[PDB]
């Protein structure tokens, strides 16, 4: 994994785990009014 | 002196009459270059009308406070900002006048730099938070230097109004937007405060939530000036970053601002919503 050479060594297991976790299908439910209210607006 | 006589007219309920007399003396003092006396009288008059529920007159006198500040080319000072935020807090939250006042007060506070002064933004945000107008509070916190207040507000907002699937997203959204304003200090503080104080986030870093590790690592990479690290992080956390369509656009902007990488996303939800340069 080339990416592992690029980051601090102590980050590597964390990122490895997170790469695996993100493989799991977990669809985001429709985003709340509250969350979307933080979107950019003119 | 004259304040005594005007105050008596308001207390008698002659609001229209007192209002026009305040205006008369304002323009008279202004014509005589007595800008300070003009502002002081209008401010005390505004407060007096607010105490009687006379919002339209109070708001009008509040605009004349700003007229004096503008004409006299007064600079920001703590007392002036606190005065302007006090008047803001007394205005009807559902009046176009409050919108008008805020816009004009922030413009004055910029010393037309043209960014509204961050202490005024902070004061506004605090009021708006107390009023549970979280959407507007957040906007002003983002233009403030107050990451810690922002975080505490967002904990309340996320738990009160957000969904349980969004707990990590609210802090990601705030950090990324602070960084788009090149404010890495507040970005770090909002992250640290939010993750520690939020009831649904356990001890960390590292965190169980990948999006939170991404944001933690991103702050370290930006503060260290490490472009190669930044690039790896954005690549390996794409599944998390796709949860908000705008995250990759914020990261394009952040890459540009901190490292000079030309923006990569061909897509522009920004354009749809408002262009990122001019809609944060």
């Amino acid at each position: 994994e080339p990416w592992a050479a690029a980051v601090p060594p102590e980050w590597v297991p964390i990122i490895q785990q997170d790469i695996q976790s993100q493989r799991k299908v977990k669809p985001q439910p429709p985003l709340s009014d509250a969350y979307l209210s933080g979107m950019p607006a003119k | 002196r004259v304040e005594g006589k005007l105050r008596a007219s308001v207390e008698k309920g002659d609001y229209y009459e007192a209002h026009q007399m305040y205006r008369t003396l304002f323009f008279r003092y202004m014509s005589q270059s007595k800008h300070t006396e003009a502002r002081e009288l209008m401010y005390s008059g505004a407060l007096l009308f607010f105490s009687h529920g006379q919002q339209n007159s109070a708001a009008d006198l509040s605009m004349l406070v700003l007229e004096s500040l503008e004409k006299a080319e007064v600079e920001v000072a703590d007392e002036l900002l606190e005065n302007l935020a006090k008047v803001f807090s007394l205005m009807d939250p559902n009046s176009p006048e409050r919108v008008t006042f805020v816009s004009r007060a922030l413009k004055w506070s910029s010393g037309g730099g043209k960014l509204g002064h961050p202490r005024l933004h902070q004061l506004l945000a605090l009021t708006l938070w107390k009023e549970q107008n979280y959407c507007e509070s957040r906007y002003h916190f983002l233009h403030s230097a107050d990451g810690e207040g922002c975080a505490n507000m967002l904990v309340e907002y996320s738990t009160s109004r957000g969904f349980r699937s969004e707990v990590d997203m609210f802090v990601a959204q705030a950090v990324l937007q602070f960084l788009c304003l090149k404010n890495k200090s507040s970005a770090s503080v909002v992250f640290t405060t939010y993750t520690q104080k939020h009831p649904s986030i356990e001890d960390g870093p590292p965190f169980v939530e990948p999006l939170l590790n991404f944001i933690w690592f991103l702050l370290l990479a930006v503060d260290g000036g490490k472009l190669t690290v930044f690039t790896v992080l954005c690549e390996q956390y794409q599944p998390s970053l796709r949860r908000d369509p705008m995250y990759n656009e914020y990261l394009d902007r952040i890459g540009q601002l901190f490292f000079g990488v030309p923006p990569k996303q061909t897509s522009s939800y920004g354009g749809l919503l408002g262009n990122l340069l001019t809609s944060l």
